[PDB]
């Protein structure tokens, strides 16, 4: 431009949100279960992990999130189930 | 233009949003999330995996606010930390 510079940002909103019941881990079977690159997240009946930035629900899993220590510490644990999925194969 | 009783107003907006939202606050719609659950994250963009944060809790906030306090007695002390405020104020006086 005369005398200057003009820049166009081209950058990325997020737009419509909705809103669940979340937890900070899962205790399984006196294991915590913390989330890798996710969060939990409930709909009212069912647990699933999502990306933070997209609800994008997925099925809990041993690959999907990673153990540390005992349920007996973290305050706000919770009680679910976790697929681990090899028994198919085993059978 | 701004009276004194403004700028508190816009400071206590930014300070209500960032411990309710977080950061998503400054890059569209305000998304609430609980902070326990915020400073995991934030202990994960520095590199330490969120499970050391919990289970570690309870010592931490100690800690936060153990800081906090010391402040409030660190301003009164040392009268030479607002310099940087008050010689503006000398300089222009001095001109005139
Ligand atoms: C929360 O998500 C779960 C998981 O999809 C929903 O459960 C499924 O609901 C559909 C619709 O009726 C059924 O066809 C599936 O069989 C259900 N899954 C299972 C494992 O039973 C659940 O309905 C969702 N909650 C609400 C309130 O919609
Ligand atoms: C998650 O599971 C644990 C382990 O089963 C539950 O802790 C037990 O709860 C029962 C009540 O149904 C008590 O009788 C036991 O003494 C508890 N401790 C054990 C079995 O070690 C825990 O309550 C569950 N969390 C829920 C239901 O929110
Ligand atoms: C989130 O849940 C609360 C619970 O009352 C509700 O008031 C609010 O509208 C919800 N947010 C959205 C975007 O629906």
């Amino acid at each position: 431009a005369p005398h200057g510079v003009v820049f166009l940002h081209v950058t990325y909103v997020p737009a419509q949100e909705k809103n669940f019941t979340t937890a900070p881990a899962i205790c399984h079977d006196g294991k915590a279960h913390f989330p890798r690159e996710g969060v939990f997240v409930s709909n009212g009946t069912h647990w699933f992990v999502t990306q933070r930035n997209f609800y994008e629900p997925q099925i809990i899993t041993t690959d999907n999130t990673f153990v540390s220590g005992n349920c007996d510490v973290v305050i706000g644990i919770v009680n679910n189930t976790v697929y681990d999925p090899l028994q198919p194969e085993l059978d | 233009l701004l009276t004194d009783e403004m700028i508190a107003q816009y400071t206590s907006a930014l300070l209500a949003g960032t411990i309710t939202s977080g950061w998503t606050f400054g890059a569209g719609p305000a998304l609430q999330i609980p902070f326990p659950m915020q400073m995991a994250y934030r202990f994960n963009g520095i590199g330490v995996t969120q499970n050391v944060l919990y289970e570690n809790q309870k010592l931490i906030a100690n800690q936060f606010n153990s800081a906090i306090g010391k402040i409030q007695d660190s301003l009164s002390s040392t009268p030479s930390a607002l310099g940087k405020l008050q010689d503006v104020v000398n300089h222009n006086a001095q001109a005139l």
